[PDB]
């Protein structure tokens, strides 16, 4: 007979959807940074990255699922009537232009892959494939990526996943509308090598494996004690 | 009884019944600019051995970096910019019947260690000492740039008790004195700059301490003999 | 070797070709022709030095190689001994030995008849 | 045509009308401590290039001496007790058509040279240079411990026009540009110490003068490219 261990599977272990990322971005602003971004990153939410980081290589597909809401602002504007809000989500493949203006020359997009959404209908969705030249994300990387830089200790130009971008295609109103729009993270058709142990101290950075030296379990009364 | 292997010009010493721990089941290949082999790198280098005291933690070595230095492969490292190698590491132990204690050698596939100073990266001399072994400490390090090397947590922010999960051996002084671990190419690429990547380090902690009778030698030497395998290089071809 | 049979420890017996010239410390044995002797696992070791000339022959008389030993672990015993142990060594021909040209031995001398 | 040959990382251009003088009819092969052979240092060394001009007497290299300090083939002088090579000499020739001149080519074994003074030995610098050739004069040479190196006697103390009986190639910038010869291994050992024994030594003798016309280019280049074959050393084994 024997139980089943279907959902103790690295698929069922890895692939499922969690927020990894929420911002804010206004309809107006002073200078151009009413937008909002976020570079893809394994490594800011502590659940997932010690989940993915019990093992040492992984590759994956990135399902984003993109949860957009918007409300209304304060007062002192009337007859706002706003019609409906569309929303540009894009995404900015590794190499490619980085915008830096809600309304830079990257956001007319030639080659960034991009999603128009309307508000009021189902969320937006885009997969990302597996994009790397090397053959499998490294979670870990015992090495320099210029041996001559000690800053540049674990760091590899092999696990960037690209950058994404999110703005409001239209004001609708001439009062103040802020939206949010927490991104969900979901690997799929997930391959992983050399299991590692869980990681025990608590993340200090999300660029560092630094930790504070923490005890290996909780102590106990005696050697003998039950309770 | 006793097994004596020849590789190159050395020849080390194993027993009949010597337990091999083949890496995670996978013996070392090549990958079947085309590649060039070198056999000449197969050789036993015997590392300079590490007394094992009653109050001493474990060593670590980065093998890359560890034969950096050993004549031949490390003449190939500083000549080729692209290389794969295998390794059989063999951990020898030199104690009598009246010796105690336990070792937990385990090799650590991207080994990477975290710094003293959390706002900080651990600089290339303490993460490598090169032939020369990094010891651990049994408190916490303190130092701009140095590893956190308490025995504990491994130097990567683990526990040390669950570092069996990688391709490790015990040595029991009572039951075994030696270990042989056959560690293949472990990497997210085909092949890789080995001047600036250590694709596993060895740990050799001590999770029982070393005892021993009065009168009886106070340390143990621990002697450490690596032997590349199916190393390959970049090669120089067309113009 | 000729220690206590609880005695544990390794060498490394080293041999250095001709012209090479003897290694000065335990690195440079180890990155040329060695062995691993492991006094713990086995009490002796055999090594046979190959032949290395540029001719058939060799005069006898005044390179050849070196053989140098080197601690590789310190020998471990149980904790109570005083007196150090000690190494014998034997030499010998292997079947591909030959002599040519026969002389008068430099070791033997007289001034004239013993009697 | 144009024949290309390839050895190792190295690319040469041949005529395909040829033609190769190999040494006495013999073409290198090996002796068939276990000899360890190095396919490796089987390329082709281009040496610097030599201006052959209207008043220039010869040339020579001593080739053990001559490839010394070439990358591979000198590291296993420098490396190996004992070791053993024939060599693939190429000597190379640019010239126009309104060019003109005479070149002897010739490989001498064991080219055993004189000195300026009866009473003394001549130097390892005077004897062979390494990559850099030794020029003859057309007088007679002074030194304390200098080679006679006049034309006529070739250094040897012999005839300059003999010189044919040795491995030989005119050069008839009328009729031929290249040299090929093909020398083996000649020696009285089957192996020696490369470092103390120039087995054969390389003499590029004008024996017609350079000659060109109005505003044609003074000098003529004279290229040597020398292939190691057959290359095999001592070897380490056993203890």
């Amino acid at each position: 007979n024997y139980h089943s261990r279907s959902e103790s599977t690295v698929e069922n272990f890895l692939c499922r959807s969690a927020c990894v990322f929420y911002t804010t971005y206004r309809n107006h602003g002073t200078d151009g940074d009413n937008f909002g971004y976020w570079v893809i990153n394994t490594r800011q939410v502590a659940q997932l990255r010690r989940k993915l980081e019990m093992f040492t290589y992984a590759r994956f597909d990135l399902e984003l699922t993109f949860v957009i809401t918007s409300t209304q602002e304060q007062s002192t504007i009337q007859g706002q009537d706003s019609p409906v809000l569309t929303h540009q989500i894009m995404y900015v493949p590794p190499g490619g232009p980085v915008p830096t203006k809600v309304n830079s020359y990257s956001w007319q997009t030639s080659t960034n892959p991009s999603v128009f959404w309307t508000e009021g209908s189902a969320p937006p969705r885009m997969s990302i494939p597996f994009i790397s030249i090397g053959n499998a994300y490294s979670m870990f990387y015992d090495g320099w990526a210029k041996f001559d830089k000690q800053g540049t200790y674990g760091i590899n130009t092999l696990n960037n996943m690209g950058t994404l971008y999110m703005r409001h295609v239209n004001d609708g109103s001439p009062g103040p509308i802020v939206s949010t729009v927490r991104i969900y993270f979901k690997p799929k058709h997930v391959k992983t090598w050399v299991p590692r142990p869980p990681r025990l101290c608590q993340y200090q950075k999300a660029g560092n494996v630094n930790f504070e030296p923490t005890g290996v379990t909780e102590s106990r009364t005696d050697i003998t004690t039950m309770q | 009884r006793v097994r004596s292997i020849t590789l190159g010009n050395s020849t080390i010493t194993t027993q009949e019944c010597a337990n091999v721990v083949v890496g995670y089941g996978v013996w070392p290949t090549y990958l079947n600019q085309p590649t060039q082999p070198d056999v000449a790198t197969c050789r036993f280098y015997t590392l300079e051995s590490v007394m094992w005291q009653q109050s001493s933690p474990g060593w670590w070595w980065k093998f890359p970096d560890a034969l950096s230095n050993m004549g031949l492969f490390g003449q190939n490292m500083q000549y080729h910019y692209l290389g794969r190698a295998g390794y059989t590491v063999h951990v020898q132990c030199n104690a009598s019947k009246f010796h105690q204690g336990c070792l937990l050698v385990v090799c650590v596939p991207e080994a990477e260690m975290g710094c003293a100073t959390l706002a900080n990266k651990p600089d290339q001399k303490s993460l490598s000492n090169g032939e020369t072994a990094n010891m651990f400490e049994s408190q916490n390090s303190t130092g701009q740039t140095a590893v956190q090397a308490n025995v504990i947590n491994a130097g990567m922010g683990v526990g040390v008790g669950n570092l069996t999960i990688f391709p490790h051996q015990w040595i029991n002084l009572r039951t075994n004195n030696s270990a042989t671990i056959v560690m293949p190419y472990i990497n997210s690429v085909p092949m890789d700059n080995m001047f600036r990547h250590n694709n596993f380090t060895l740990m050799i902690i001590p999770f029982a301490p070393l005892s021993y009778s009065t009168g009886a030698t106070t340390y143990v030497p621990i002697t450490v003999t690596v032997a590349p395998m199916c190393a390959e290089y970049n090669g120089l071809r067309l113009a | 070797f000729c220690g206590s049979a609880m005695a544990t420890g390794k060498f490394l017996l080293a041999y250095s070709p001709p012209g090479a010239g003897a290694p000065t410390t335990r690195k440079e044995a180890m990155l040329g022709t060695h062995v691993i002797w492991d006094v713990g696992l086995q009490s002796s070791c055999v090594l046979c030095i190959p032949w290395i000339s540029q001719t058939h022959y060799r005069y006898v008389v005044v390179a050849g190689g070196y053989i140098t030993c080197w601690y590789q672990t310190n020998i471990v015993v149980p904790a109570d001994t005083q007196s150090d142990c000690k190494i014998l060594c034997f030499v010998s021909a292997c079947n591909d030995f030959s002599v040519r040209m026969l002389k008068d031995t430099p070791f033997i001398k007289q001034d004239n008849f013993y009697q």
